[PDB]
């Protein structure tokens, strides 16, 4: 597998025509305190094809 | 005053605009910045371009990825504050960019 091309698949909000946004800072879904790392519904926030 | 900055957090976490004049040149860039703050000590990697009397007016904006600059100079006889009369912005530039801006700040 690929590894080198990723996909985001968590934002905080949708992005407007042609907007651009490469910081991979954590998107939280629960209440949890993740501080920059995963956790319980708790993401980094791409993925890849492999 | 020697240029301004854009962006949301401006410094370390995201992209920001750097826009400066040196006289000699306008020199302009859109990075991960965590650059200087005042660039009167001259007396990542995303984008990059170069190219009292003096009312020096600008309008910035940003549309569809797309961010505007318009501009006038004028000679004016009160300096006291902006003269009331009319005169209208040309365009100068028009910066092909896709940043999120929330905040802006001037450069001295
Ligand atoms: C731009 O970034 C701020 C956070 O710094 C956010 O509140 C805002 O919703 C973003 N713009 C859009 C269209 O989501």
């Amino acid at each position: 597998g690929n590894y080198n091309y990723l996909y985001r698949l968590f934002r905080k909000s949708n992005l407007k025509p042609f907007e651009r946004d490469i910081s991979t800072e954590i998107y939280q879904a629960g209440s949890t305190p993740c501080n920059g790392v995963k956790g319980f519904n708790c993401y980094f926030p791409l993925q890849s094809y492999g | 005053i020697r240029g301004w900055i854009f962006g949301t957090t401006l410094d370390s976490k995201t992209q920001s605009l750097l826009i400066v004049n040196n006289a000699t040149n306008v020199v302009i860039k859109v990075c991960e910045f965590q650059f200087c703050n005042d660039p009167f000590l001259g007396v990542n990697c995303t984008f990059e371009y170069v190219s009292f009397k003096n009312l020096r007016e600008f309008v910035f904006k940003n549309i569809d990825g797309y961010f505007k600059i318009y501009s006038k100079h004028t000679p004016i006889n009160l300096v006291r504050d902006l003269p009331q009369g009319f005169s209208a912005l040309e365009p100068l530039v028009d910066l092909p960019i896709g940043i999120n801006i929330t905040r802006f700040q001037t450069l001295l």
